[PDB]
Order: C-alpha cells, then sequence, then structure tokens
C-alpha cells in the first residue's frame, strides 16, 4: 500500500539509491531532480520513467562524501515545497492586487 | 551553484496581466522550466474536477445514439466545486450525497400547433427540437439541498447542443456525476489549455534608418517595430517584444539579418491559462500549486513512515 | 400489453401476435420495425 | 502517436453495425415448419433478459452468452434458444419483422440490427 | 454528424459555437471574421467550426 521503494547499490552501499517513486511521472521528478541537483553534496542526480505503460519513476541520486541518499531526497523535496509555497504567496497577492486595481479604478 | 532561498525571494515575481472570467495571462520571472512545466502539467492533468461518468437510458427513440450520448454527455462541464466532494470509493455503483450528483434529461419533441401556416422554418413547427444543456434538471439526493443554493450545481454553459430531436423522438436518461483528474479521463480536465511561452528579446545590432525600417516592421507580428521619425530619418526601435510570434521572417531578408539579434530571455514566462468554467482560473492556479505540494508531502510522510530508528 | 410494432411507410402500431400473418393492418407493408419501450440500459460516458 | 486526450474527446469515433438476417425454415428445418419466434411462460434462460415474444429488446446490450432470439414450435410447445456467439460488445439498434412477398407469411423472419461501437484501438490504421 | 462539444486538440468548448456561427454567416460576415468574433483564435478550434459538415439536417429527413 506504500508508495516508496528504495533499491540499494549491493545491500551495503547507501550512497547510491534509486528510489522508485509510485505513481508520479514527469511532473515530480524533473522538479525534484531540479532541486537535488542544487545540492553540491550529490555527484549525480537523474531520473528516468520506467515504461510509460507504468506508473512510475526510478530516481537515482548518488552523494559524494559520505552522506546517505536520504537527505538530498528529503532537503529536495523540502526546498521544492518552500518554493511551492512562496510561488503560492506571491500569485494570491498578485491577483489580490490585480482585483484591487480592477475594481478600484472608476469604481 | 547551490539553492540559495533568498535568490528566490528576491528574484520571483508574478506579474498578472490580463484576467477576466474564465481566463488568466500572467508571468513568471525567474523560474526554471522545471517547476513552470510542473505546474502547467499539473493544470493540464492533476487539478481535479466533476463530470459525468454512468447514463441511465430510457427511451432513447433519437438520431444521436444511446453510445455517443452519452460520451458526449460526458464532456459537459458541470459547475460543482470539486473539493467538496470526494473520490467515489471503487466497486460501488450507487451513490450517496458525498461522492455522486444527479442530473435528469428528460426530453419529449411534439409538434407546434399554433404559428405553423405555410412556413417552414423548423422552430415554428416544433417545440423541443434543439435539446440543450438548460434541459438537466438537477434532482438532488440526500442532503444537498442544504449544502448548495438553489442554482448552483449547473452545467456551464447552458448553450451546448446535445441532440436534435423529431417529433415522437424522446430522451429520457439520469446522469451520475463522480469526481476524477485529467489522467483517468480527459474530460475532466478544468482548463482550456495551459501553457508558456519565452519572453523575446529583439535586438537591433545596427542603428536602421530609411526605406529598411519598413522593411523591417513588417518581419514581426504587428505592434513589434514601430517607425518614428527623429530628424528626417524613419529610425526603428522595439516596442512591446511580447507581441512577437516568433516566425523569423526577418532571417529570410538577407540586408536585414545582420541588424536583429532575436533570442528569448531565460525565465521569463509567460503563461495562460484559460478555464472551461468549472473554477475560476485564479483557483485553478492555486489549486496547481497546491497539489504539487501535497505530491511533496506524501513522500516525506512515507519516508517519516519507513525509517523509525 | 402486447409488443408493438411499426410499419415502415404509414407507421401504425401494430400488435403482432405470435400466430398470425405479419403485415400492416392498414397498408399491408411487409417490413415492420419494432418499438422501444422503457428499460435500464447503463452506459459509461467514457 | 495519437494524443490521448485527444482520443478521448471524439478523434475518429465510430461504428460498425452487424446485421444478422434469421429466419427459421432456412437455416433450422427438421419438421412441419412451424417455428415462430416465441417464449414458454416460465423459462429461466431468457427471464428479463430478452422481450416477451422472442426477439431481444432495443437498445439492450448484449454480450457473449447472453439469449438472443427464441422461438417456439407450436405444434408440442418446446421453445428453443440461441446465444449469441460473438466475442465483441454489441448494442441491439432495430429489429425489422420481415414477411413474404405476398404479406401473409408467418412469424418467421427477422433481421437484428446491432451497434458495435469500435473507437480506435491499439494497432488500428490511419 | 454534430458539432463535437469539444474543440479535440485543445479540450475548448465549441460545442456552443455552431447556432452563433450560422447566425453569423446568415448575417453577412466572412468566415474569416465570424470565427475571431466568436472567440476561436487557434487555429485547431478554427478548424473544428469552419470544417464542418452538420450532417443531422440531412439525417432528420428521414424521421418516422
Ligand atoms: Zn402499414
Ligand atoms: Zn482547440
Amino acid at each position: 500500500k506504500t508508495a516508496l521503494e528504495m533499491v540499494q547499490a549491493a545491500g551495503t552501499d547507501r550512497h547510491c539509491v534509486t528510489f522508485v517513486l509510485h505513481e508520479e511521472d514527469h511532473t515530480l521528478g524533473n522538479s525534484l531532480r531540479y532541486m537535488i541537483m542544487k545540492n553540491p553534496e550529490v555527484e549525480f542526480c537523474g531520473y528516468t520513467t520506467t515504461h510509460p505503460s507504468e506508473s512510475k519513476i526510478n530516481l537515482r541520486i548518488q552523494t559524494r562524501g559520505t552522506l546517505p541518499a536520504v537527505e538530498p531526497f528529503q532537503r529536495g523535496l523540502n526546498e521544492l515545497m518552500n518554493v511551492c509555497q512562496h510561488v503560492l504567496d506571491k500569485f494570491e497577492a498578485s491577483i489580490k492586487d490585480y482585483k484591487d486595481q480592477k475594481a478600484s479604478r472608476n469604481e | 551553484d547551490a539553492w540559495d532561498q533568498d535568490r528566490f525571494e528576491k528574484n520571483f515575481r508574478v506579474d498578472v496581466v490580463h484576467m477576466d472570467e474564465n481566463s488568466l495571462e500572467f508571468d513568471m520571472v525567474g523560474i526554471d522550466a522545471a517547476i513552470a512545466n510542473a505546474f502547467r502539467r499539473i493544470l493540464l492533468a492533476e487539478v481535479p474536477t466533476m463530470a459525468v461518468e454512468k447514463v441511465l437510458v430510457y427511451n432513447n427513440t433519437s438520431i444521436v445514439q444511446d453510445e455517443i450520448l452519452a460520451h458526449r454527455l460526458g464532456l459537459i462541464p458541470i459547475h460543482a466545486d470539486p473539493r467538496l466532494f470526494e473520490y467515489r470509493n471503487q466497486g460501488d455503483e450507487e451513490g450517496t450525497e458525498i461522492d455522486t450528483l444527479q442530473f435528469r434529461l428528460q426530453v419529449r419533441c411534439t409538434r407546434n400547433p399554433h404559428a405553423a401556416k405555410d412556413s417552414s422554418d423548423p422552430n415554428e413547427l416544433y417545440v423541443n427540437h434543439k435539446v440543450y444543456t438548460r434541459h438537466m434538471t438537477w434532482i438532488p439526493l440526500g442532503n444537498q439541498a442544504d449544502l448548495f443554493p438553489e442554482g448552483t450545481i449547473r452545467p456551464v454553459h447552458d448553450d451546448i447542443l446535445i441532440a436534435q430531436l423529431r417529433p415522437g423522438q424522446e430522451i429520457d436518461l439520469l446522469m451520475h456525476c463522480v469526481k476524477g483528474i485529467g489522467k483517468d479521463h480527459a474530460k475532466f480536465s478544468p482548463v482550456a489549455t495551459a501553457s508558456y511561452r519565452l519572453l523575446p528579446d529583439i535586438t537591433l545590432l545596427e542603428p536602421v534608418e530609411g526605406e529598411a525600417a519598413e522593411e523591417l516592421s513588417r518581419c514581426f507580428s504587428p505592434g513589434v517595430i514601430e517607425v518614428q521619425e527623429v530628424q528626417g530619418k524613419k529610425v526603428a526601435r522595439v516596442a512591446n517584444p511580447r507581441l512577437d510570434t516568433f516566425s523569423r521572417e526577418i532571417f529570410r531578408n538577407e540586408k536585414l539579418k545582420k541588424v536583429v539579434r532575436l533570442a528569448r530571455v531565460r525565465d521569463h514566462y509567460i503563461f495562460s491559462v484559460e478555464s472551461t468554467g468549472v473554477l475560476p482560473p485564479d483557483v485553478l492556479v492555486s489549486e496547481a500549486i497546491k497539489v504539487l505540494m501535497g505530491k511533496c508531502r506524501r513522500f516525506l510522510d512515507e519516508l517519516d513512515a519507513v525509517q523509525m530508528d | 400489453q402486447p409488443m408493438i410494432y411499426i410499419c415502415g411507410e404509414c407507421h401504425t402500431e401494430n400488435e403482432i401476435k405470435s400466430r398470425d400473418p405479419i403485415r400492416c393492418r392498414e397498408c399491408g407493408y411487409r417490413i415492420m420495425y419494432k418499438k422501444r419501450t422503457k428499460r435500464l440500459v447503463v452506459f459509461d460516458a467514457r | 502517436i495519437v494524443n490521448k486526450a485527444s482520443w478521448e474527446r471524439g478523434f475518429a469515433h465510430g461504428s460498425v453495425y452487424k446485421s444478422e438476417f434469421i429466419d427459421l425454415s432456412e437455416k433450422i428445418k427438421q419438421g412441419d415448419s412451424s417455428l415462430v419466434f416465441g417464449i414458454k411462460p416460465g423459462d429461466p434462460r431468457v427471464l428479463q433478459k430478452l422481450d416477451d415474444d422472442g426477439l431481444p429488446f432495443i437498445g439492450a446490450k448484449l454480450q457473449y452468452g447472453d439469449p438472443y432470439y427464441s422461438y417456439l414450435n407450436l405444434n408440442t410447445g418446446e421453445s428453443f434458444v440461441m446465444y449469441y456467439k460473438s466475442k465483441e460488445n454489441c448494442v441491439v439498434d432495430n429489429i425489422k419483422v420481415c414477411s413474404n412477398d405476398t404479406g401473409s407469411g408467418k412469424f418467421k423472419c427477422v433481421c437484428i440490427t446491432m451497434r458495435v461501437p469500435r473507437n480506435p484501438t491499439i494497432g488500428d490504421k490511419f | 454528424m454534430i458539432i463535437p462539444v469539444r474543440c479535440f486538440t485543445c479540450g475548448k468548448i465549441v460545442g456552443n459555437k455552431w447556432e452563433a456561427y450560422l447566425g453569423l454567416l446568415q448575417a453577412e460576415y466572412t468566415e474569416g471574421d465570424a470565427l475571431d468574433a466568436l472567440g476561436l483564435k487557434r487555429y485547431c478550434c478554427r478548424r473544428m467550426l469552419l470544417a464542418h459538415v452538420d450532417l443531422i439536417e440531412k439525417l432528420l429527413n428521414y424521421a418516422p
């Protein structure tokens, strides 16, 4: 019933793990790939969809300098939430400053 | 370079250009293509709506069939707010107050007695011969008469030609609206089309004068290059490079493909969100930003449930 | 009721019982369609 | 490659109209030629799936293994049944009852016309 | 047969623009101005209403 699997490199290596994100596509995995690549503790972050008939993405996160790849994945999720909350705030504050000039101009 | 959050909270701005009913056009300065495409692709296929799923016929004695009528009804925008409703749980044909809506399209067609002498105009000869979408009686079920006003659960347009009838010919069906996203079936998509484009910059590398400026003003879309007089000569300058359709017609001209540098401006998108009317376009974009967040919340919840330590 | 049938050219509701000559009882045209009644068929809108 | 949304909105939707001309003396032939379409009252095979005269309903969806017509030898009463032996899902569209060239033929010829929807699936050619 | 409720390419409701397009062509507009003045700006939306053979006014003549 869960919707994230983690597939290690050799059962012991925790730097490379390929996250299998169930019920996603290039909507999330292209913007996660954008955030995790902004982390200088990542040698390699890329994604692929497994097969278009399927509904999951593979996400290879490959960390240099002794970190597990759960930390760039969590940081790239929170660091995308903190993009979208701010985009939501500056969008709900420019719709409001447009309705407050459509109305309060000549009416 | 790393992700400076105060470089994003300093160089991001949404500039709304034109917003009215069932349309919106705005900017997003300073955002890369991987988040902008995520917003576009959640507007088209992941922001949910209500749409007709099951049709219950009795006496479809019409030329429009029993199947094409049902598919044609499913593509009709229903003006119920999606967020008040849940997904109908699977394997449940009968619905309840939370999941389903019901309409009823009951139209008979009978000959017109009056105002019909020696004419052939069809409105004067028949009554109910164009089944429009204002013929859908909302049959409220359970306790939905109290949650919603009299005349809010409604087809959006009320001018859509469903069928076309003749005397004797009847439609008596009943519908069941459900909730879904625009990936299960594209009758659930709330947007006409949501799309973005970069902002063009047109740079005159050389001062154009005289008979070449009027040639340059017609190689772009009407509105871009204005040709105004400055001491006897007709110089040309750029003016609203946003209007340029980027058709590259100036690179067909040999004398003037060396006096423009037609390119684009990085990360200066211009969206355009046209709704089908189910929700206004400023709530579709907010409920497109608020679905990418939920996709990011669900996976952090999964990681919190996986590791205990 | 018996099953209503409709003639092709004069449109009379003829009620063909199973033991008669099939013909329309006004004009006599031989092809006779069948009348659609009320029953529930469920079609998906997909 | 076809856009899926455009397919779901109605791009090249169609139909195909199977029409089976059923006679009960050119195909089924044992003796006395008393084969009229009919039901015996109280037959579990045709309960609420065929009409009260032996032909199917109009608008009724049919699948593989549904009753399709039921006819009645009037000499004894032994009503038979025949089942819909095709693969695809069909909808009964109109049912024309045909006499002979005079107009005194007995109720033993019919020509059931059936819609089959047949949208673009993968493997259909443009 | 009858006008589609939505344009095939992008899902714009064009299914309400058939009577108010015959009404503009009966009132002497050109088709290059009876489509812009209905708000069909993309050439996939214009396509649905310009090249449409409404083949149900010919099919209802065969009516009981
Ligand atoms: Zn007759
Ligand atoms: Zn279109």
